């Protein structure tokens, strides 16, 4: 598959500056003249927030301060007049193969130191090895029968993302590949919900779920996010927290 | 590994299947008083979407099952009754002029694409477009002299369609990554399904039948102008898939001068040689933009 590789892990910036980070693909993710690129913002403990698809086609409501550049295999996302808000972790994501890639992630910082839809994912915390597993994300002020998709995406610890699946309003759902024979996601539009289940889960899914509702255009974007639900895979017990 | 079979497969299919549309149209029906030319353009357009719907059907099945098609419904019929007016206005057009001048106003493809790019949308364009412009131009008022016909704004009618219809299948390209099986499979479904409405809706359905009954020998000769309509798309697509685009380029590129060459000389007009002038100039002017991509 596609392997998206950030350059700059860290980036450390003062207010006022101009900073450019860095994201070259594997492969040309060029397709018939248009870039299959989306770049998401990331503050800490929370949901990726959609920025840019494409090249330079801001997302409504994002600031003017961020700019994509860049096309063939080698991209670039640029904040001119960088401020507190955007002290964040970026990602670069590739929609151009059924496995969807998102980059390392880099981190900036600073020296000197009803109109919407409501996901809500829920399923235990803690479990076993080797038992199977099923996560409930429900929706609210939205119905999964009309025209989105929705997708069940896991970041592990080191804030690396990684897409396992989605299912589309119409019922066709498409998996990753690397997990096709591991997990499957089914739905229920009765309640409004749609559930991932997990086949002998090992110690590394040990991972936060976040369900997330996206739209086609320009590749796939991940507008709305749940605030996700930490999983843990061990072979011992854990309390307090 | 050798590659003419898929050159081959294009060059006999699509030439076959101009020669059975010029038997349709043009064929001489009957004698004295039964001169009953074929007025239906809207049945055997509509049994050529239906075929290539089936045949697109089965490449979906047999090949890239596992691609998921994210174009919305609605922008396949956006395309698809451009699509259709398209072919009706092309069609019809058999009915006043000979098949040289329809060929030729299909190879005249450029014109609305890049009319509407450079004086609609004021988009400057480079040299070589602005002169294969001029060169086919010259070629077809050479050609075309020896309130106007209706052929001509048929003609005409048909190359604005094409020109919507390449714009927003481009568009929905671009912002949807739409591929060939699917794009061909839907847009074949909504135009089957608008025909449909309208033949039944028109009537000449029935008198299309009555025809049919005057005249049995044209069944086999739709269906397998249909058929052959339909295989054209699934070698032209096969070529991707033995190689990369760069041969579907060349194949289309020298595909829009043998048909066109074929379909005037080798069709035994009874063209006067002042004509074939025009022809040969319009061919100076033709394959020229592909000169410079
Ligand atoms: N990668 C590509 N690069 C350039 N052109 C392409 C590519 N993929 C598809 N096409 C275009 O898509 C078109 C599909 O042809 P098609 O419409 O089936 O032929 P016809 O118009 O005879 O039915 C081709 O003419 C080809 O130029």
């Amino acid at each position: 598959d596609i392997v998206m590789t950030q350059s700059p892990a860290s980036l450390t910036v003062s207010l006022g500056q101009s900073v450019t980070i860095s994201c070259r693909a594997s492969e040309n993710v060029e397709y018939y003249g248009t870039s299959l690129m989306q770049w998401y913002q990331q503050k800490p403990g929370q949901p990726p927030k959609f920025l840019i698809y494409g090249a330079s086609n801001i997302e409504s409501g994002v600031p003017a301060r961020f700019s994509g550049s860049g096309s063939g295999t080698d991209f670039s996302l640029n904040i001119h007049p960088v401020e507190e808000d955007d002290i964040a972790m970026y990602f670069c994501q590739q929609s151009r193969k059924v496995p969807y890639t998102f980059g390392s992630g880099t981190k900036l910082e600073i020296k000197g130191s009803s109109g919407e839809v409501q996901l809500q994912e829920s399923g235990p915390g803690l479990v076993k090895p080797s038992q199977s597993l099923s996560l409930t994300c429900s929706v609210t002020g939205y119905s999964i029968t009309s025209d989105y998709y929705w997708n069940w995406i896991r970041q592990f610890p080191g804030n690396k993302l990684e897409w396992m699946a989605y299912i589309r309003y119409d019922g066709t759902s498409d998996y990753n590949p690397s997990l096709k024979n591991r997990i499957s996601i089914t739905r229920d539009t009765s309640k409004n919900q749609f559930f991932l289940k997990l086949n002998s889960v090992a110690t590394e899914d040990t991972a936060t779920y976040y369900c997330a509702r996206a739209y086609y255009y320009d590749g796939i974007n991940f507008d709305y996010w749940g605030q996700g639900t930490t999983l843990t895979v061990s072979s011992e017990n854990l309390y307090f927290q | 590994l050798r590659l003419p079979l898929c050159f081959l497969g294009v060059f006999v299919c699509y030439f076959y299947y101009g020669i059975l549309q010029a038997k349709i149209t043009r064929g001489k029906y009957g004698e004295g008083a039964k001169q009953e030319t074929f007025t239906f353009a809207l049945t055997l357009v509509f049994i050529q979407c239906v075929i290539n719907a089936v045949f697109a059907k089965i490449l979906i099945q047999f090949f890239d099952t596992a691609r998921v098609d994210h174009t919305r419904s609605w922008l396949y019929a956006a395309c698809s009754i451009s699509y259709l007016g398209a072919m009706v206005s092309s069609n019809s057009a058999l009915q006043f002029v000979n098949y040289p001048t329809q060929v030729l106003g299909k190879s005249c493809k450029p014109i609305p694409v890049m009319l509407l790019g450079v004086t609609l949308l004021k988009k400057k364009y480079p040299l070589a477009k602005y002169l294969c412009v001029l060169l086919i131009v010259a070629g077809v008022a050479l050609f075309m002299y020896k309130t106007v016909g209706y052929g001509e704004l048929l003609l005409l009618l048909s190359l604005t369609l094409d020109g919507l219809t390449g714009v927003s299948q481009d568009h929905m390209r671009a912002h949807y990554q739409t591929g060939s099986n699917h794009m061909m499979l839907n847009i074949n479904l909504w135009s089957t399904l608008l025909l449909g409405m309208g033949i039944l809706f028109t009537g000449e359905l029935w008198e299309f039948l009555s025809f049919a009954e005057r005249y049995p020998a044209i069944i086999y000769n739709i269906l397998l102008f249909g058929l052959t309509s339909a295989l054209g798309q699934s070698f032209i697509f096969m070529t991707v898939v033995y190689f990369g685009p760069l041969t579907c380029s060349i194949i289309t590129t020298t595909r829009k001068f043998f048909t066109i060459l074929a379909s005037v000389i080798l069709f035994a007009n009874p063209i006067s040689p002042m004509q074939w002038v025009g022809t040969v100039l319009v061919f100076l002017g033709l394959g020229l933009d592909a000169k410079f991509g």
